[PDB]
């Protein structure tokens, strides 16, 4: 919501003035990986003991 | 003939507000300026 002066004179009379936006959230998502190895699994996952 | 009454009366209410001031000279001065606090959003240019 936007102030205002009052003018005296020709100056045509000004009126408040209000604003209403909307921005849309943008989206992303985000990557990694930590793939393991054949052997470690034989191993912590016992079955090779 | 030395007309001295004059006028005081109420020794007006007071307030603390923040201000700028600053000694030039002899004298002390506030400096103001007033965009941001009036004409700043209100598209009325600043004189």
């Amino acid at each position: 919501h936007q102030p205002l002066i009052a003018r005296d004179g020709p100056h045509p009379v000004e009126q408040p003035v209000h604003n209403y936006m909307t921005k849309v959230i943008d989206r992303r998502a985000l990557n990694a990986a930590f793939s393991l190895a054949t052997e470690a699994i034989a191993l912590l996952t016992g079955e090779a003991l | 003939n030395r007309e001295t009454l004059d006028e005081l009366e109420s020794a007006p209410q007071t307030t603390r507000v923040r201000a700028d001031l600053v000694a030039i000279g002899d004298r002390l001065v506030f400096l103001e300026a007033l965009e941001k606090r009036i004409y700043a959003a209100t598209n009325v240019p600043y004189p």
